[PDB]
């Protein structure tokens, strides 16, 4: 991000996204790949309200809760509050999903979790 | 033993430089402007360079 | 400098623009689609003398 | 080199003092606000004779 | 013909720099004297500066 | 008066250094040779250097 002169060297994705501010851009220095950079931008957008501080986004990127809402819950629970298996995400089976993987992959909704 | 201190002689800048003379660099892509008849002119990626 | 070549009978030039965007927005939506920098290209007898 | 001001029908300085944090805050726990950088300000005859 | 070399000197360095004279910098936000009472005083945002 | 030019003789180019003597670093860390059980070498993380 920050400190011009960091931006001739090559940059870790840790060491210019995170703990500083990265867009999109230096991130995508980092990895050069289109489908895991907006899996991370993705992220981004969900830790939105996970942007500072450190730990509050190596978590968010590490995957392993839901923040609040879940909007960012990258898990694999199958059971709702009362224990239910969910159903198929992509499929309609058995009731029609208003909002699913193809409208919005970027909660990583998948098979039930 | 006599200091003629008649000052320095300087009036231009000197500047030392990058070894290639240009050190950052934005990627960029190449761009053909396809015509926008009737309105905006429209703009896709061309296939002759390098992306 | 550029190099003069002859075409109807006239001697004229072989200046050719090019445009260049940020492929820095390669992936995105569309209408942004603008461009942000014009090169101008050429050819000229280089030649180096000592 | 502050500019002395007599004030009282003696002279004394115009020298305040500004301080400084980080611009994030909200950004973590609010009332974590704390100084980290100090400038101390004044006045002074700025002349280029030459 | 005949190399008179007595070496030469250069006790003092001779840094270059840089244009603006200061390459960072870290964008800062001004805390105004918001005083808590009591302990010790508290601080918190100015409107007196730019961000 | 008269001027007696010449060029001048700069066959060497000069190089200005940063204060460190190194430009950038990255951090790494130490490893060593768990001995290749007939196959593949094995890697171990060392114990000896600092992270
Ligand atoms: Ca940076
Ligand atoms: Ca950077
Ligand atoms: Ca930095
Ligand atoms: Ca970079
Ligand atoms: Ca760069
Ligand atoms: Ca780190
Ligand atoms: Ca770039």
């Amino acid at each position: 991000a920050n400190t011009f002169l960091e931006e001739v060297r090559k940059g870790n994705l840790e060491r210019e996204c995170v703990e500083e501010t990265c867009s999109y851009e230096e991130a995508f220095e980092a990895l050069e790949s289109s489908t895991a950079t907006d899996v991370f931008w993705a992220k981004y957008t969900a830790c939105e309200t996970a942007r500072t501080p450190r730990d509050k986004l190596a978590a968010c990127l590490e995957g392993n809760c839901a923040e609040g809402l879940g909007t960012n819950y990258r898990g694999h629970v199958n059971i709702t509050r009362s224990g239910i298996e969910c159903q198929l995400w992509r499929s309609r089976y058995p009731h029609k999903p208003e909002i699913n993987s193809t409208t919005h992959p970027g909660a990583d909704l998948q098979e039930n979790f | 033993r006599i200091i003629e201190n008649h000052g320095t002689e300087d009036e231009l800048p000197n500047y030392c430089f990058p070894l290639g003379g240009i050190g950052v660099t934005d990627t960029y892509q190449a761009i053909k402007a396809t015509n926008g008849n009737g309105g905006a002119t429209t703009w896709a990626q061309d296939n002759t360079f390098a992306e | 400098q550029g190099v003069m070549v002859e075409q109807n009978g006239k001697l004229e030039s072989q200046v050719e623009m090019q445009f260049f965007s940020t492929s820095v927005n390669a992936m995105n939506e569309a209408n942004a689609i603008q461009p942000k920098l014009l090169l101008y290209s050429e050819d000229v007898n280089m030649e180096t003398p000592d």
